[PDB]
RNA sequence: CGCGGACGCUACGCCGCGACGAGUAGGAGGGCCGCUGCGGUGAGCCUUGAAGCCUAGGGCGCGGGCCCGGGUGGAGCCGC
RNA sequence: GGGACGGGGCCACGCGAGCGCACGGGGUCGGCGGCGAUGUCGGCUACCCACCC
RNA sequence: GGGAGCGAGACCCGUGCGCCGCGCUCUCCCCCCUCGGGGGGGCCGGGCCACCCCUCCCACGGCGCGACC
RNA sequence: CCGGCCGCCGCCGGGCGCAUUUCCACCGCGGCGGUGCGCCGCGACCGGCUCCGGGACGGCUGGGAAGGCCCCGGCGGGGA
């Protein structure tokens, strides 16, 4: 639950858990950005 | 593996027990074995070494 | 510390994607691959002292 | 000296930065800054001249002390916390009071005061409660909203304003800007149809009425 | 650069980069 | 230039860290629990009221038990 | 070698000085409001009585 | 649970927010939005990995050919 | 298990010194630090420990043979 202890013993988790965010916030506006690309593919 | 190393991980230090909040608390015991953190102590059993 | 976190960190993904590239690849023959068998257990009890 | 500029990396989680520091040591331009190298007071006399001592030693001692006392890092007091509300509270809404000697009264909130309390105003006309401060967690949210941003709030009233001084009487500035934003608030409300008995009258509860059933 | 026998002046030169 | 800096340590003491606690017959240790008496000692207390009893009075101790206030009583008593 | 304008990540790039936030070696408020003299506020224990087990 | 300090330095005697780990600005400069106060963009180089392309060395499969066994 | 001269330091008495000097005693619902309530109560954020809930991204698969949707998808051959 805390992490400046997990930051105390491995410095890495801060690079680690950076990532894992900038991912599972870049795939979710290119998942919308699909379901906009075809939602005016289905119009047509 | 990892939540039970961080969790429940307590150390055997002079035939006591005293847990783990620092590196410096295995490097003394370990440091005979070029184990000087707890990632290292986890790739050894995870992947079991000499 | 942070240099030898890193390090496993690359060296537990080659091991866990090349126990896939094997069966994969003998699926496109046919044939089978058996993994090895793994070199740890975690071992515990569930009855009493009496 | 040199002037105080904003923080560089922004924050995204509480404690994350977005920035490691590779990308912030160029960003700060960190290859080009480097860096390489009382209590004696005389006074006259009108003898001699007199040496005067500040902050003299003791006359009594107790007969025993006690320790100081350990540090901690993360207590605050009081005026130096976070403020926070609720998600279903705008200023305009209409809730119901539940436990002063103003019990059940359909009331309308305004705004969240700098120490955590509520401004809660009824018309004085209608419920016969005037602005009042109530507190955020006896108070239930009826989803019944009024426009709000057409007023001019004074800026004189605050925490210090209601606070207890020690019969007693009313003074009149009370008088003055309870009739100041009823004179402003009030023709929003009368607009809207069947809503001046509504604020009127009373919650109550009957046989028949489960709180867990009704949505309000 | 680990270990303070060996590699005092290793963190000597970095002294005498760093300012 | 100024005349300033808590507590402690009866060492048979004080303070800190760990795991543990069932228990007959039976074994051992600590008892500032207790009774009756003697050497020592409290410049002890006492007819302006001692021992002893009584108590819906006030309290402490794990406990053995003790201490206090309020009533009767009338001449010797306790702690280390 | 670019392929002739290329987006994101790298703890790469033997006395430096001052200030502040802090999921950081076990809790603080530098925050408040009503009740109190012949009828009421406190007293777990010790006395009688009722009830659940 | 309750005296863990830091910082001056024998040129000065203060003060009771202090370790370990996280990063904010300041000791350099320009530009933007919101009436001195707040919020931001930047300050410039190297190497990799993404793209086309030539490309060696190794590990593991499977096919084909050839030799000794 | 010590006498006197000697030097430095400190205190005590009796002196001069007599006012921008020290506590003498209050007054001020003051400034800081320390300890707390007569009684009954309430709220705020931070930590440890826990029970649940609500969103969102990603891997494997007979590279889900998956199945199934979008003129009988298009042409042919057969069947009950
Ligand atoms: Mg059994
Ligand atoms: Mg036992
Ligand atoms: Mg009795
Ligand atoms: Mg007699």
């Amino acid at each position: 639950k805390n992490l400046r202890i997990m930051l105390k013993l491995n410095p890495y988790a801060k690079t680690m858990r950076r990532n894992t965010i900038l991912r599972q916030a870049r795939n979710h506006k290119l998942r919308v950005e699909r379901a906009a690309a075809a939602l005016a593919a289905k119009s047509d | 593996v990892n939540e039970l190393i961080y969790k429940r991980g307590y150390g055997k230090i002079n035939k006591k027990r005293i847990a783990l909040t620092d590196n410096t608390l295995i490097a003394r015991s370990l440091g005979k074995y070029n184990i000087i953190c707890m990632e290292d102590l986890i790739h050894e059993i995870y992947t079991v070494g000499k | 510390i942070y240099e030898k976190a890193k390090h496993y960190h690359k060296e537990y993904r080659q091991m866990y994607r090349t126990e896939i590239r094997m069966a994969r690849m003998a699926r496109k023959a046919g044939n089978f691959y058996v993994p090895a068998e793994p070199k740890l257990a975690f071992v515990i009890r569930i009855r009493g002292i009496n | 000296k040199g002037k105080p500029h904003c923080s560089r990396n922004p924050v995204l989680v509480r404690g994350i930065g977005r920035y490691s520091r590779s990308a912030m040591y160029s960003r700060k331009a960190l290859y080009k800054r480097k860096y390489a190298a009382l209590a004696t007071v005389t006074k006259p006399v009108g003898g001699g001249t007199r040496v005067v001592k500040l902050r003299k030693m003791p006359r009594y001692y107790p007969t025993e002390d006690v320790p100081r006392k350990l540090l901690s890092h993360g207590k605050k007091p009081f005026s130096q916390h976070v403020r926070k509300l609720r998600a279903s509270i705008t200023p305009g809404t209409i809730l119901i009071i539940l436990t002063g000697r103003h019990r059940g009264k359909r009331v309308v909130f305004l705004k969240q005061l700098s120490s955590g309390l509520l401004l809660v105003t009824g018309p004085l006309s209608l419920n016969r409660v005037p602005l009042r401060r109530t507190h955020q967690k006896f108070v239930i949210a009826t989803s019944t909203k009024i426009d709000i941003s057409g007023v001019k709030i004074p800026k004189h009233l605050t925490d210090a304003y209601f606070k207890k001084k020690k019969k007693y009487e009313i003074t009149e500035q009370r008088k003055v800007d309870q009739k100041a934003v009823d004179s402003q608030i009030l023709p929003k409300i009368k607009a809207v149809p069947q809503l001046q008995g509504y604020l009127r009258s009373v919650f109550a509860l009957t046989n028949g009425v489960y709180p867990h059933k009704l949505v309000f | 650069i680990a270990h303070p026998k060996l590699g005092r002046r290793a963190r000597a030169r970095i002294a005498r980069g760093l300012r």
